[PDB]
RNA sequence: CAGAUAUCAGGAGGAACACCGGUGGCGAAGGCGGGUCUCUGGGCAGUAACUGACGCUGAGGAGCGAAAGCGUGGGGAGCGAACAGGAUUAGAUACCCUGGUAGUCCACGCCGUAAACGGUGGGUACUAGGUGUGGGUUUCCUUGGGAUCCGUGCCGUAGCUAA
């Protein structure tokens, strides 16, 4: 295989789930673990417990590829931001730095309209 | 004629020595058409706030020309056909 | 707009005398030349739709002064009418 | 803040877009813009500074 | 599951300009906000310099005039009517999801209706205040304060309203 000394916790933290993609500094997701990856789907995909489970599974894969030092790259808001953060902290990946990597269309494109249920 | 304070961003690839002769070789037409007194203030090797065209540093040029709007318009048309130039900005010193 | 120099030379030209800015013929000439100026600004800004209101207001003021010119003395009225070539 | 201004009251000072340091004193970390009344300055200076900050963001000298 | 999500980089697309962005301004009203340039609109302020009642209203009439919709040619990234499956439900056609056509954008046009409302027509002379607040100028301390004219709020006199 290979070893990644420093990783990046690219957390696609959708309210649906926190896809914790660990990425080498090159910019390649060496592995990822989401709520479904642990086994959480539907509402359980969006439960806070799924967040630390996904983060911990990703960090276990990180150790499996010898990853210890990771800076945290959290995407948009979801379920279990700080939860996945201290999961990664408690799973062999120290926090390093936290960065809210969220897209900012500064009054740009048009989305769908809305939901009323 | 209006006082236009033309701001130009130039490539980081070239040397600062060539920065100026490339500047009078284009200010020549402005001077020959509008009779424009030009104050060429050049200060290069400065970073851009965001990377532009795969580059985040360049050369900053301030030129104070007293030229009619047509002449500075010709300059802007020429201040973008060049590879060295990066961003042009012609400003109306009036209350505009 | 009515540049501070062109309006002054126009006042000297068609005004009743010096310093008599605001005399009916003087204002007529000033607003007439302003209207001629806007004539082509509208023809290039075909969808300006906002300076036309000032166009009409100045035209109305020109006519509202033309009537006062005619009532005081028809002679000066005709003089200015064929001077500016109106109608 | 709470003065007449730092320009309209100090009665000597200027604003330049090239003076990116002076403008940066009023911008946020990313470059976000203070409200019309945050810095306690006379309004015209606020508006002109806002337009200058727009231009600076366009010319890539402030953190956008 | 083919490599979807993701991550990085790149290219394409089309649309709009978050923060500034608010009794704050502008505009006759619909309306106006990324930046540059050009043309242009109107207002306010101090000098009467001047015209010497050239004032106002305004039926007919005039154009402008939200959005939609249609005519003509493009755009369409997305949204998205209409129309598609799935979902609650007795029924979905509806709320919810799974998509997307015209339209939505542009160009030239049409129409003229909106809750196109200070629900307060235009204009003008008088009637306690107080307090926010935009533009100006002046006058009074050593910026400080006052006056004035114009914009723009709220409360509160007289007085008015059925309240």
């Amino acid at each position: 295989k290979k070893n990644v000394p420093h990783g990046a916790a690219h957390i696609k933290s959708t309210f649906n789930n926190t896809i914790v993609s660990i990425t080498d500094p090159q910019g390649n997701v060496i592995a990822w673990a989401s709520s479904g990856h642990v086994g959480f789907k539907g509402s359980r995909k969006s439960t806070p417990f799924a967040a630390q489970l996904a983060a911990e599974n990703a960090a276990r894969k990180a150790q499996e590829h010898g990853v210890k030092k990771v800076d945290v790259f959290v995407k948009g808001p979801g379920s279990g931001r700080e939860t996945a953060i201290r999961s990664l902290q408690a799973a062999g990946l120290e926090v390093g730095t936290i960065s809210d990597v969220t897209p900012q269309p500064h009054n740009g494109c048009r989305p769908p309209k809305r939901r009323r249920v | 004629m209006r006082p236009y304070e033309i701001m130009v961003i130039l490539d980081p690839t070239l040397d600062e020595r060539t920065v100026a002769p490339s500047l009078e070789t284009f200010l020549n037409v402005i001077r020959k058409d509008g009779g424009t007194v030009d104050k060429v203030d050049i200060w290069g090797r400065r970073r851009l706030a965001y990377e532009i065209a795969k580059h985040a540093e360049g050369i900053y040029a301030v030129i104070d020309v007293k030229a009619e709007p047509a002449t500075v318009s010709e300059l802007d048309r020429q201040l973008n056909l060049n590879e060295s130039v990066l961003r042009t900005k012609v400003l109306r010193t009036d209350k505009h | 707009a009515l540049t501070a120099e062109q309006k002054k030379e126009i006042l000297g030209q068609y005004g009743l005398h010096d310093t008599d800015t605001g005399s009916p013929e003087a204002q007529v000439a000033l607003l007439t030349k302003r209207i001629q100026d806007l004539t082509e600004h509208l023809k290039v800004h075909k969808h300006d739709h906002h300076s036309r209101r000032g166009l009409l207001l100045l035209v109305g003021r020109r006519r509202r002064l033309l009537k006062y010119v005619a009532q005081v003395d028809v002679a000066r009225y005709r003089s200015l009418i064929e001077r500016l070539g109106l109608r | 803040k709470t003065r007449k201004c730092v320009f309209c009251s100090k009665k000597g000072q200027t604003i330049d877009y090239k003076d990116t340091a002076l403008l940066r004193t009023y911008i946020s970390e990313r470059g976000k813009i203070r409200a019309r009344r945050v810095t306690g300055n006379c309004v015209q200076h606020q508006r002109d500074i806002a337009v200058a900050v727009k231009n600076a963001r366009e010319v890539a000298l402030l953190p956008f």
